[PDB]
RNA sequence: GCAAGACUAAAACUCAAAUGAAUUGACGGGGGCCCGCACAAGCGGUGGAGCAUGUGGUUUAAUUCGAUGCAACGCGAAGAACCUUACCUGGCCUUGACAUACUAGAAACUUUUCAGAGAUGGAUUGGUGCCUUCGGGAACCUAGAUACAGGUGCUGCAUGGCUGUCGUCAGCUCGUGUCGUGAGAUGUUGGGUUAAGUCCCGCAACGAGCGCAACCCUUUUCCUUACUUGCCAGCAUUUCGGAUGGGAACUUUAAGGAUACUGCCAGUGACAAACUGGAGGAAGGCGGGGACGACGUCAAGUCAUCAUGGCCCUUACGGCCAGGGCUACACACGUGCUACAAUGGUCGGUACAAAGGGUUGCUACACAGCGAUGUGAUGCUAAUCUCAAAAAGCCGAUCGUAGUCCGGAUUGGAGUCUGCAACUCGACUCCAUGAAGUCGGAAUCGCUAGUAAUCGCGGAUCAGAAUGCCGCGGUGAAUACGUUCCCG
């Protein structure tokens, strides 16, 4: 059948919120709408800097963004020319002035979303899709992983029949609510449609609840 | 939705925007007492000649992402699908799932 | 959850809002002062009267 | 069930007799939680017929139980004694709903005394299982 | 050969197969074992009446579109008078209501009117702004040009994403070693047991993953911290109201902890897994409820949330407006509400909740009105003020089995409020009227305990508009011998 979505429903239990800031019930929209706003723009502008996750915080009548990429140079820039206009972009799109950070990911290969980025890019680029799937996944268990599921549906190959099909190796236990599960999903843009790219990464399981988690 | 219907809407806020101070200072001639029945009368008589675009009832709430007209949960602002969309994602802050 | 037509198919969310209340008392000249150099944390809204 | 025995359900004596049959027979008269109703009708029954003979409201019920109480279903075979209570309870509240008086408590009053001396539509229905247990 | 027929016995023509044995699935109106409100035992319903609501049909200018056995039919829609709106009639626009790219001119904006149903069109005022290496630039508007925009148009049988269903069913797999020419088998079977491939034994098998369970939320007992806006045991003052000094005991509020583990005893089963009984304990064998839904099936549902391949329209299948329609009505079906009364109706007096909402809002109190409501005024950004009256309950009076002092449909006449506007087509109040209905055939539905039944209260959507949906508490049952048949 369907399943839950494995960050969902662990929102309050072992993981954190991409959204950090309290507001009263009549500014909550407002706030919500420019936060989406802003994450669009930014998807939309660092396709190509490897940027997997976003935070906004909003400490004091101002804003903060934390982003996490593995292209720290290209993010920041030559001379830091573009982390202020993108300072200037973001305090004129979020009305306060903003403060960009930047947190370099060390092991891209065990993040979700770089995976399916990587496998999507290589299905617009006509690879075979099971050489794709299992390419990521020996990279990803040679990275360190205990387990990494990858699912591609659509037109494969062309056919005019769509269909399903995974991959998996180690260990993914989706039910157990302490476990540490990386989840992504993506589109793959093909003259023939749409693919759609699905990667689980499970870390391990983590002890001590959200007291250890220091939400 | 569609794009004229969005412009549709945006028109309408525009026009209560612009027409809101007038309403208000004639509802509120009408409801002056002291004020004569002639002064109230011509203040109602206003009031029925203004445009009907500055009314806030033909205002209809939409998602602010689909323009979505039905399901609107005014606190978030965005339709059902978006909502679940975007909480399931987690980037609504507090929102998590309920169970008692 | 469905797009089109499952009305017995819905999540059920919530949203909490928690409130702490202090009082100071005695309160020293370098209590005040101590009290704006505090930092502020995100997604806590802090509220003084005096 | 299929696989397990449930175990009945153990039933409180009522507050001011301490008699379990009592508190059973006022659960059969009260209807949709309104247990004061019935409590109101049972005690008053009980309350008359004491006036109307001076006997112990408690061993007068059980006597006028046991009178009315069945000793066959229907195939014949004997019933368990916790359905004879049940039945017996089933067929005076039913026939005491359909005598014509002010209150209920008045008519079941009329028809425990009636009983008494064997006198009773509930009594007439035994003998009619009298006569269909025969034809079995 | 009496006959029926027997025996001997071809070819033309046509196809690329027809066959045997065994393997894995699937199915059987084949057989065993097992489970589930499946039946049985009970308590209430539907099918009968009036009304609400959705669908089919019919009608219409239009009655917009989708969902169709269980798994469509109070479904998308958490709320159609205009708007929404996608449909109809009529009136209008054409690089367009919206984007990018090019060329020129203007601050943008603002006042007053006129014609018109409005969209629009024509006159009419003020202002004419911000940077500047200041030769122009920043928004913003107007004029021209073409690449183009735009499309709730088609294809869910080209797709992504999302969802239903079997079904909270208990299964689904992989690596070494053995048997088989082989596909394959074994392990995963057999004996007990369990809510469960849950656990224990034997056994050419020896080992692992996803499933079950646990980790998450809530409720039941106790401890620590915290003492206001919440609390009041002891003291004091009281207008007898925690009202006031005051107290930190209790209730509560809400964070962190402790406890339950067959722990102890007895009997059984194998002597194991377990199972039955007893003490203590708030709670005893899974204490109660929620979330979480394996490998897979249905070319299941959605191109009308959104995105997307392909096809189609371009003075129209695009865009703007006023009025109408989605609310029709000889009929049929599904889901509900209210009743047919005395375990009740009406009148007077008097008790006991939980959860949730409130600044474009909720309103104490006073006055006016029979009333819905109106006016003045007070507190509240809320454990502080308010919605707010809980209702069933208890005590007293009356009605006496009647189509009634039951029932409350329909219609006539007056009104209030929201809104630019209640004719089509709103909700509520008052006076008058007082329909069917006497417990409902064949058949069929829900429920195993704080459950069914019954009583009230709140919220989302929302100017106004719930008998629907999602929640909250009050009172509080009956029956389970068992698997012989019905379904899965």
């Amino acid at each position: 059948g369907q399943k839950v979505h494995p960050i969902g429903i662990r929102l309050g239990v072992v993981k954190r919120h991409n959204a950090n800031w309290y507001a009263n019930p009549k500014q909550y929209a407002e706030y919500l709408l420019k936060d989406l706003q802003v994450r669009e723009f930014l998807t939309k502008k660092l396709k190509n800097a490897m940027v997997s996750n976003i935070l906004i915080e909003r400490p004091s009548g101002a804003a903060k963004v934390t982003i996490s990429t593995a292209r720290p140079g290209i993010v920041i820039g030559k001379k830091g020319e573009d982390i202020e206009k993108l300072q200037r972009e973001l305090t004129n799109i979020m009305g306060v002035p903003a403060q960009v950070s930047i947190n370099e990911i060390d092991r891209p290969d065990l993040d979700a979303r770089l995976v399916a980025e990587a496998i999507a890019s290589q299905l617009e680029k006509r690879v075979m899709f099971r050489r794709a799937m299992k390419r990521a996944v020996q990279n990803t268990m040679r990275a360190g992983a205990k387990g990494i599921k990858v699912e591609v549906s659509g037109r494969l190959g062309g056919a005019e029949i769509a269909r399903t099909e995974w991959y998996r190796e180690g260990r993914v236990p989706l039910h157990t609510l302490r476990a540490d599960i990386d989840y992504a999903t993506m589109r793959a843009e093909t003259t023939y449609g749409t693919i759609g790219v699905k990667v689980w990464i499970f870390r391990g399981e983590i002890l001590g609840g959200m007291k250890q988690v220091m939400n | 939705a569609k794009k004229g219907m969005i412009n549709r809407e945006l028109k309408r806020e525009k026009t209560v925007a612009k027409y809101a101070a007038k309403r208000a200072e004639l509802k509120a001639t009408i409801a002056n007492v002291n004020a004569s029945d002639e002064e109230r009368f011509e203040a109602m008589l206003k009031l029925q000649a203004l445009p009907r675009n500055a009314s806030p009832v033909r205002l209809r709430n939409r998602c602010g992402l689909t323009g979505r007209p039905h399901g609107y949960f005014r606190k978030f602002g965005l339709s059902r699908n978006k909502l679940r969309d975007t909480v399931m994602q987690g980037d609504v802050p507090g929102v998590v799932k309920a169970s008692w | 959850t469905s797009p089109h037509v499952n009305k017995d198919a819905r999540d059920q969310y919530e949203i909490r809002t928690y409130k702490r209340l202090i009082d100071i008392v005695q309160p020293t000249d370098k209590t005040v002062d101590a009290l704006m150099k505090l930092d502020l944390a995100a997604g806590v809204d802090v509220q003084i009267a005096l | 069930p299929r696989r397990r025995v449930v175990a009945a359900r153990e039933i409180l004596p009522d507050p001011k007799f301490s008699s379990q049959t009592i508190a059973k027979f006022m659960n059969h008269v009260m209807q949709d939680g309104k247990k004061s109703i019935a409590e109101s009708i049972v005690y008053g029954a009980l309350e008359r017929v004491q006036e109307k003979n001076k006997v112990d409201p408690v061993e007068f019920f059980e006597t006028t139980l046991e009178k009315v109480r069945p000793m066959v279903e229907v195939v014949p075979m004997e019933v368990r004694p916790s359905r004879r209570t049940a039945l017996a309870m089933r067929w005076l509240v039913d026939a005491a709903a359909k005598r014509s008086e002010k209150t209920m408590a008045l008519r079941l009053a009329g028809e425990l005394l009636d009983a008494a001396e064997g006198k009773g539509a509930a009594i007439k229905k035994r003998e009619d299982v009298h006569r269909m247990a025969e034809a079995n």
